C-alpha cells in the first residue's frame, strides 16, 4: 500500500538540485573564457547530480 | 510521449488508427496532461523515458536507417549517413529511445 | 674483496636473462637481452604525469639510477655514461670517465644540479647538469649511494678497516660534512640465496631518503634504522622503529613462513610501501604486484609468552608498552621538523594533535595496571612523562578509584612545578 | 618538419573539451593497411577521454559531399593518406583566413610521389614530416625557391632558360609511378613508443599492416625483419611457458608457408592452392594432376582424428616436409614455401597466425551484405566494411569463422573462371602488353568491388610468372556487369621470381592523365586508387590505339 | 509506468545500490571535487589509503592515473577456511561478505591485472562458493513452513532471485489455510 511522501526533505533538496546545475552552469563558461588543463573535476560533477536525478526520476513514477 | 515530433502519432496503424480515433481523444487527453506533468514540475526533471540506469560517460554508439540534420540544441552532432560517434552518456537517450541511432 | 657494480634496490639474472637495473617510488627500470644487444625498458607507476619510452641499449649499460627530472646510465667496464632527460628541451650529452687497471665503477647517483660518480678506487668526481667539471677528490671507495636534492650520503667499505659512511652537503659555498665516516651498525650475513650474496656481497638490499628529512638504510638483516637528528653531532643517533619479523608473525595469526619476503619501495609518513613476492627466488620476476601498505610496529615481543596466551592476536596489557615506544619516538622526530624547517603538506597540526593524544592515552593503561599491583612508586614515575595538562587530571580519577590517597597529593606537585616554570 | 611528440600534444589542446569541440577523422576503405593503423589511434583517443567522429570514404569524387558541405566549428580534421598526388587545396578551395591558422589538418599520406606545396609553403596543411624521407628531393632547394619570385635583355634571357632548366626537373618528376614506401603501422606504431605504451594488442596490430603488403611489393617489409624481431623479445612478457593460463595472450614464433590457411583448416582446398605453388612453377593443371600424387595422398585424409591429425600431428608431418623439402632444397630450389613468419594464440581457441588472417579480412570485406544503382552499390561497400572493423576483439567469435568458410569458397569461385580464361586462349601479347576482355562468362557479379580484381590479377600475374626473358609487362582486363558499360578496367605491375632491382613501379598512370586530358567523351576517373578508371564500349577500341603507339616507360 | 519489472529489481540497478559504497586506493596524483559528497583533498601523497566512493575510482581508472587494492578477504588463503565452516555445517551458511558476487564482477575489468597472481585461481575459488551456497538454498525452501523463514546469511542477487516466486506460492496457499475457517 501507499507511504506518506515526505515532501518536507524532498523540497530541500530540490533547491540544491537547481544550485549545483547553476554552480556548473557559471563554471564551465568560466573555463571556456580562460581557454585562450585539467578535466577532472567537470566529469564527476556533471555525472553526480544526474544520478541523484535518476533516482528521483523513477520515484515519482512509481507513485 | 513527446521526444521528436510529439503529434505525429500518425503512421502507426491505420486500420486501427481510425479505431482508436475516437479514443484519440482519450489519447490526447493523456498527452495534455502529460505535457503540464512535465513542466509542473518546479524544476526540470525528464519524465520522458531514461528508465535504465547509467554506468558509465563513454559510450560507442554507431547509426543507419537515418539521415539529415537533427539535434539543435546541446552542440549540433552533425549527423552523417553510417558514421559512428564516441560521445558522452546524457545526449543520446533522448536519441535511442527516438529510434535513430542504432547498436550500445 | 671483489669490487662488484651497486644498483639502489636492484635484482640479480639468477636462471633468467632479465633483471630489474633501478627500483623507486618513481618507476622502475629493467633490461631484456636479445641476441645482439641489451634493450632498456623503462615503466612508471604514474602513467598520467609522464610519458612513457624505451629505447636500444647499443653500448650495454648495467648501471641505473632515477630521480623526478632524468635517468643516468653508467658503464663500469669504458667509464662511457650518459644523462637523458624526461622533457625534449634539455639535449643529451656523452662523457668518458678515466678508468686505470682494475678500476670499476661501483656505484652512480643524479641531482638535478650536480652528478656524482663513485669508483672502486675510491675517485670522486663530480659533475653539474652540463658535464662541465668542478673538483676531483680523493676518499674511501663509495659502494652505495642516495640523494635527495643537495645531500650525498655515500657507503665507505675498505679492503682492511671497511664498514662506514659519510654524510655531506653540497652548498653554493661550499661542501660541509656533517659526519667524517663514522661505524656503520648494519649485521653482515653470516639456489637464490647463494647467487644474491655473490652479486650483493654486502646483503644491501635497498636505501633511500625520507619524505621528513632523514636518511633510511634497509640492510640483511631486515630492521629499518632510521637516522634521527642528523643537523646535531651530540645526539645523533639510530632509531630501529621497525621489525620484519614481529610484523609478519602477528598479521598472519600466529605462525612465520619462509617464502614471503618484503621488498621495501618508499616510506611516506604512515606506511612502509612494498610488494608481497611469493615462490623460492628472494627476486621478484615478470607479472605486475599490486602496491600494497604495512603498518609500522616496535619489535618488542617474547617467543614463549604469545604461545602461552594463544593470525597471531596481542592483548591490551601488552600492547600498551609497545604503543608508548612506537609514540615517543614519532612525536619527537615531528616537533623537531616543524619548529626548524617547517609545515610541507599543509596538515601537520593535525597529525601530531592525534599523536600526542594517542601518547597519554596508552601510558594510563600501563598507569591503571600499576596500581592493580599496589606498587605506588612505579605509579609516580609514570607521571612525569605526561605532557597535556589534562591527562594530569584523568590521573587523578585513576588513583582515587583504586584507593590511593597519598598518590593523589603527589599528582597535584606535579602541577604547581609545571605551573612556576611556565612563567619564568 | 613535424618532431613526432610535437604534434600530438599540439593536436590535444586544440579539441580537448567538453562540447562539440569535434575532431573528426576520414579514412579510406579500399585498403586493408588503411584500416588497421587508424583502429589504434582511436582506442589511445579512449583512454586519453577525447570526443571523436569516425566517417569512411570510398570515392575521391566523393570528398567534396562529406566535407566541403558540413563544418561548423571543426578544428582539428585528421586523414588517412589521400592526397600525395592531387593537390587538394586545389581540389577546394580553402581562403587564407585569420599566419597561426584557424583550422588546420594533418595528413598520413603513404604514398610515393609528394607534393611540394604540401610541405613547403605549408599553412593549414600540417604534413608528416619527420625522419621518413631525409631527402625529400634535395636538389628542390633552387627549383621552385626561384620560381616564386621568378641589358636585362641578355640576362633575363639566361634567366628564364635558368627557370626552364628548373621545368625540366619538375617536369620529369611530378611524373613517376607510386607505390606505398613505408607503410602508416609503421609510422604510428613508431610514435606511440616515443609515448610509451605498453601492450601486445598494440604489437598485434601494427603487424597486421605490413603483412597485408606482402602480396604487393617485396623488399618494404624484408627492411622490417629486424623490427618484428627485437619487439618481440623486448616485450617478452615472461621466460617460462608459464601453463594454464586462459588469459595472458602469448606471443611466439613458429614456421608457416605460402600454403596458406592450414592451421585454420583444409588440407584438402589446399590441393587448389597448392596447384597455385606449381602455377608458379610450370603448369596449372596438367602435370601436377600427376605430381601431386607424390607428395599428397601418401595419407588419406579422414573425418574425426583429422580434427587431431591435421590439426597435432601433421607436426610429424609437417616435419616431414622439413624433411622433404631440406632434400627438395638443393634440387629443387625453390623458396616460396618455407618461411619465418607469425604466430599468436589465445590462451585456447586455437592457434591462428597472422598470414592467413588478413586473408580473411579481404574477404569479409567483400561479401556479408539516372544513377540509381551506384547509390545502392555505393550504400553497400561502406556498410560492409563497417562489420569487419570490429572484427577486432574477443567478442566475434562465430562471426569469425564465417569469413573463413566464405574465403575458401570465392578463392574456388575464382579459380573456376581462371581456368576457362586460359583455355578460351584470348590473352593477345599485342606489341607492348597482353591485353585479355572477358566480354562475358559465369558469374559477373563478384566483379563490380575491386578488391577481387587486384585478386585475380595476382592469380593471373602468377600465371605468367614463367621465365619470359623478353616483354615483362603486366596485362589490363575488362570486365562488365551494369549497363552502360562501366568496364572498371584496372593494370597490374609486373613482377619479380625472387632474384627489385629496377625501378618498375607504373607507367599507365602517366599515359591515364593524357587520355582523360583528350575529350572527355564520357571517361571517368572518380574511383581512388589510380590504377583503375572506367571506360565506355566505344572507348576502349580507340583507347589502346592511343596506347599502342604512346610509348611512356 | 514501467509495467515490465515492477515487483522486483532490474539486475542494473542492484549493482547500483552497492557501487556507493566506499573502499580503499593507493592514489598517485596531486577545486578538484566540490560533488556534495566529496571530500576532496590537496596534493594527494600515494602509499597511503583512503576511504573512497566506488564509482569515482573506476572512474578514475578509465584515465590510468591511480591503482586500487584488494579488500582484505580476497586472498585465496582467506576464502578456504570459509569452505570449512559450512562443510560441517549443513544448517546454515556461515560467514558472509553480503556484497560479494557482485563486487567480484566489478573486480575483473581492469582491475584484475594488478593484483598478485589471481588467474587460473580467484574463479576458480569463487564459481564454487556460489552453488554451495544454492546447493543449500534448495533444502531450505523443501522445508518451508506457514509465513516463518529463516534466511540468516543470504547475498542480494539471490534475494533478488528467489524473489518473484517464493512471494505468490505461499501467498496462494496463505489463501486456502485462511479462507478455510
Amino acid at each position: 500500500e501507499l507511504l506518506p511522501y515526505p515532501h518536507q526533505l524532498m523540497k530541500r533538496l530540490l533547491n540544491r538540485i537547481s544550485m549545483q546545475s547553476q554552480l556548473i552552469e557559471n563554471i564551465s563558461m568560466g573555463f571556456l573564457d580562460m581557454q585562450n588543463e585539467s578535466k577532472l573535476p567537470l566529469l564527476c560533477m556533471e555525472t553526480e547530480l544526474e544520478r541523484l536525478k535518476f533516482v528521483i526520476r523513477s520515484y515519482i513514477r512509481c507513485r | 510521449n513527446g521526444l521528436d515530433l510529439m503529434s505525429s502519432i500518425t503512421f502507426s496503424q491505420q486500420d486501427t488508427n481510425n479505431l482508436s480515433h475516437q479514443e484519440q481523444e482519450y489519447l490526447k487527453e493523456y498527452c495534455d496532461l502529460i505535457t503540464d506533468l512535465k513542466s509542473g514540475d518546479l524544476v526540470d526533471i525528464d519524465l520522458s523515458g531514461s528508465l535504465v540506469p547509467p554506468s558509465d560517460v563513454f559510450i560507442d554508439v554507431r547509426v543507419l536507417k537515418d539521415a539529415g540534420e537533427i539535434q539543435t540544441e546541446y552542440g549540433v552532432f552533425n549527423l552523417i549517413k553510417d558514421s559512428q560517434f564516441f560521445v558522452r552518456q546524457s545526449d543520446v537517450e533522448r536519441l535511442i529511445q527516438q529510434g535513430y541511432l542504432q547498436k550500445i | 674483496f671483489r669490487y662488484m657494480p651497486f644498483s639502489p634496490a636492484g635484482t640479480p639474472f639468477g636462471f633468467t636473462d632479465r633483471r630489474y637495473l633501478t627500483m623507486n617510488e618513481v618507476g622502475y627500470v629493467s633490461t631484456v637481452k636479445n641476441s645482439e644487444q641489451y634493450s632498456i625498458t623503462v615503466s612508471f607507476f604514474d602513467v598520467g604525469r609522464f610519458r612513457e619510452y624505451h629505447f636500444e641499449d647499443l653500448f650495454g649499460y648495467d648501471l641505473c639510477f632515477l630521480n623526478e627530472k632524468g635517468t643516468l646510465f653508467g658503464q663500469s667496464k669504458t667509464g662511457q655514461i650518459q644523462y637523458r632527460p624526461h622533457d625534449s628541451i634539455h639535449s643529451n650529452w656523452t662523457k668518458i670517465i678515466p678508468l686505470q687497471a682494475g678500476e670499476r665503477i661501483t656505484s652512480v647517483a643524479a641531482t638535478p644540479v650536480r652528478v656524482i660518480v663513485g669508483t672502486s678506487l675510491g675517485y670522486f668526481r663530480s659533475f653539474n647538469q652540463f658535464g662541465v667539471p668542478f673538483a676531483v677528490e680523493k676518499t674511501s671507495p663509495i659502494v652505495a649511494l642516495t640523494a635527495q636534492n643537495y645531500r650525498v650520503f655515500s657507503v665507505h667499505y675498505s679492503q682492511f678497516h671497511g664498514l662506514s659512511y659519510s654524510l655531506s652537503e653540497l652548498g653554493t659555498s661550499s661542501k660541509r660534512y656533517y659526519k667524517r665516516e663514522c661505524p656503520l651498525p648494519m649485521s653482515l650475513p653470516n639456489d637464490a640465496n647463494l647467487d644474491y650474496y655473490n652479486f650483493n656481497p654486502m646483503g644491501i638490499k635497498s636505501l633511500f631518503f625520507s619524505s621528513y628529512g632523514d636518511p633510511c638504510i634497509f640492510g640483511s638483516d631486515n630492521t629499518l634504522l632510521l637516522l634521527s637528528k642528523w643537523r646535531s653531532p651530540e645526539e645523533s643517533k639510530w632509531l630501529p622503529i621497525l621489525d620484519s619479523n614481529m610484523e609478519i608473525w602477528k598479521m598472519s595469526g600466529g605462525k612465520e613462513t619462509t617464502d614471503i619476503h618484503v621488498w621495501p619501495l618508499a616510506l611516506a609518513y604512515d606506511t612502509l610501501n612494498c610488494i608481497l613476492v611469493k615462490g623460492k627466488h628472494i627476486w621478484p620476476e615478470f607479472p605486475l604486484p599490486l602496491p600494497s601498505e604495512m603498518e609500522i610496529r616496535m619489535p618488542v615481543f617474547v617467543k614463549s609468552k604469545l604461545l602461552e596466551e594463544n593470525e597471531i592476536q596481542i592483548p591490551v596489557s601488552m600492547a600498551a608498552e609497545e604503543e608508548y615506544l612506537r609514540s615517543k619516538v614519532l612525536s619527537e622526530l615531528l616537533t623537531d621538523t616543524l619548529e626548524n624547517d617547517g609545515e610541507m603538506y599543509g596538515n601537520e597540526n593535525e597529525v601530531l594533535a592525534a599523536l600526542n593524544g594517542a601518547y597519554d592515552k596508552a601510558l594510563l593503561r600501563l598507569f591503571a595496571s600499576a596500581c592493580s599491583d599496589q606498587n605506588v612508586e612505579k605509579a609516580l614515575s609514570l607521571a612525569h612523562e605526561l605532557k597535556q595538562d589534562r591527562a594530569l587530571t584523568a590521573a587523578v580519577k585513576i588513583s582515587e578509584r583504586a584507593e590511593l590517597p597519598s598518590l593523589v597529593k603527589k599528582i597535584n606537585n606535579i602541577r604547581e612545578a609545571r605551573y612556576e616554570q611556565q612563567l619564568k | 618538419i613535424s618532431q613526432f611528440s610535437e604534434a600530438y600534444n599540439k593536436i590535444l589542446r586544440n579539441s580537448s573539451s567538453h562540447s562539440s569541440c569535434q575532431l573528426v577523422i576520414f579514412v579510406s576503405c579500399l585498403n586493408i593497411d588503411a584500416l588497421c593503423a587508424t583502429k589504434m589511434l582511436s582506442l589511445l583517443f579512449k583512454k586519453q577521454l577525447v570526443q571523436s567522429q569516425i566517417v569512411p570514404i570510398f570515392g575521391y569524387s566523393e570528398l567534396r559531399r562529406h566535407y566541403s558541405q558540413l563544418d561548423d566549428n571543426i578544428n582539428s580534421l585528421l586523414l588517412v593518406g589521400f592526397g600525395g598526388v592531387i593537390d587538394l587545396e586545389a581540389f577546394l578551395e580553402i581562403d587564407p583566413q585569420e599566419q597561426s591558422f584557424r583550422r588546420d589538418i594533418y595528413v598520413l599520406d603513404a604514398h610515393r610521389p609528394w607534393n611540394l606545396d604540401n610541405i613547403f609553403g605549408s599553412q593549414i596543411i600540417q604534413c608528416f614530416d619527420d625522419g621518413t624521407v631525409d631527402d625529400t628531393l634535395g636538389e628542390q632547394k633552387e627549383a621552385y625557391y626561384k620560381l616564386l619570385e621568378l641589358n636585362d635583355l641578355s640576362k633575363r634571357k639566361q634567366r628564364k632558360k635558368q627557370i626552364h632548366e628548373y621545368e625540366g626537373v619538375l617536369e620529369e618528376y611530378y611524373s613517376q609511378g607510386t607505390t606505398v614506401v613505408n607503410s602508416i603501422s609503421a609510422q604510428i606504431y613508431s610514435l606511440l613508443s616515443a609515448i610509451g605504451e605498453t601492450n601486445l594488442s598494440n604489437l598485434w596490430l601494427n603487424i597486421l599492416g605490413t603483412t597485408s603488403l606482402d602480396i604487393a611489393y617485396a623488399q618494404v617489409y624484408n627492411r622490417l625483419y629486424p623490427l618484428l624481431q627485437d619487439e618481440v623479445k623486448r616485450l617478452t612478457p615472461s621466460s617460462r611457458n608459464s601453463v594454464k593460463t586462459p588469459d595472458t595472450l602469448t606471443l611466439n614464433i613458429q614456421p608457416d608457408y605460402y600454403l596458406f590457411l592450414l592451421r585454420h583448416s583444409s588440407l584438402y582446398d589446399s590441393f587448389y592452392y597448392s596447384n597455385y605453388v606449381n602455377a608458379k612453377l610450370s603448369l596449372w593443371n596438367e602435370n601436377g594432376k600427376k605430381r601431386l600424387h607424390k607428395m599428397f595422398a601418401r595419407m588419406g585424409i579422414p573425418l574425426s582424428t583429422a580434427q587431431e591429425t591435421w590439426l597435432y600431428m601433421d607436426h610429424s608431418i609437417k616435419r616431414e616436409l622439413g624433411i622433404i623439402f631440406d632434400k627438395n632444397l638443393d634440387r629443387y630450389g625453390l623458396q616460396d614455401i618455407i618461411r619465418d613468419g607469425f604466430v599468436r594464440t589465445l590462451g585456447y581457441r586455437g592457434s591462428i597466425s597472422a598470414s592467413e588472417f588478413v586473408e580473411a579480412l579481404t574477404a569479409l570485406l567483400e561479401v556479408g551484405n539516372s544513377a540509381q544503382k551506384l547509390t545502392n552499390l555505393r550504400k553497400r561497400w561502406v556498410s560492409n566494411f563497417w562489420l569487419s572493423w570490429d572484427a577486432l576483439d574477443d567478442r566475434k567469435v562465430e562471426l569469425l569463422n564465417r569469413g573463413i568458410q566464405l574465403a575458401q569458397d570465392l578463392q574456388r569461385a575464382i579459380f573456376n573462371t581462371g581456368v576457362a580464361i586460359l583455355e578460351k586462349k584470348l590473352i593477345k601479347h599485342l606489341r607492348i602488353y597482353r591485353l585479355c576482355v572477358l566480354q562475358d562468362g559465369p558469374d559477373l557479379d563478384l566483379y563490380r568491388n575491386p578488391l577481387t580484381l587486384l585478386r585475380l590479377g595476382n592469380w593471373l600475374i602468377e600465371c605468367c610468372a614463367e621465365s619470359e626473358d623478353k616483354q615483362l609487362l603486366p596485362m589490363v582486363l575488362a570486365s562488365i556487369d551494369e549497363n552502360t558499360d562501366t568496364y572498371l578496367v584496372a593494370g597490374l605491375t609486373p613482377r619479380y621470381p625472387r632474384g627489385t632491382k629496377k625501378p618498375i613501379l607504373n607507367n599507365f598512370s602517366m599515359a591515364f592523365q593524357q587520355i582523360t586530358a583528350e575529350t572527355d567523351a564520357k571517361v571517368r576517373i572518380d574511383n581512388f586508387e589510380s590504377s583503375i578508371i572506367e571506360i565506355r564500349r566505344e572507348d576502349l577500341s580507340p583507347f589502346l590505339e592511343k596506347l599502342t603507339l604512346s610509348g611512356l616507360l | 509506468l514501467p509495467a515490465h519489472l515492477q515487483q522486483t529489481f532490474s539486475p542494473e540497478e542492484i549493482q547500483f545500490i552497492v557501487e556507493n559504497e566506499p573502499i580503499k586506493i593507493f592514489p598517485r596524483i596531486t577545486w578538484q571535487l566540490i560533488t556534495t559528497d566529496d571530500k576532496a583533498l590537496n596534493n594527494m601523497v600515494a602509499m597511503r589509503s583512503t576511504e573512497v566512493v566506488l564509482w569515482i575510482a573506476l572512474l578514475l581508472k578509465q584515465q590510468s592515473k591511480c591503482s586500487i587494492v584488494a579488500p582484505q578477504w580476497l586472498t585465496t588463503k582467506e576464502l578456504d577456511r570459509k569452505i570449512q565452516y559450512e562443510k560441517t555445517h549443513p544448517d546454515r551458511f556461515s560467514e558472509l561478505p553480503w556484497n560479494w558476487l557482485v563486487l567480484a564482477r566489478i573486480l575483473f575489468n581492469k582491475a584484475k591485472d594488478d593484483f598478485h597472481d589471481p588467474i587460473h585461481e580467484l574463479r576458480g575459488k569463487i564459481q564454487d562458493l556460489r552453488e554451495i551456497r544454492q546447493i543449500k538454498v534448495l533444502k531450505g525452501l523443501k522445508y518451508l513452513n506457514e509465513s516463518h523463514l529463516q534466511l540468516d546469511n543470504l547475498s542480494l542477487l539471490e534475494i533478488n532471485e528467489l524473489r518473484p516466486f517464493i512471494t505468490e506460492i505461499m501467498d496462494k496457499l496463505r489463501e486456502i489455510h485462511t479462507a478455510s475457517l
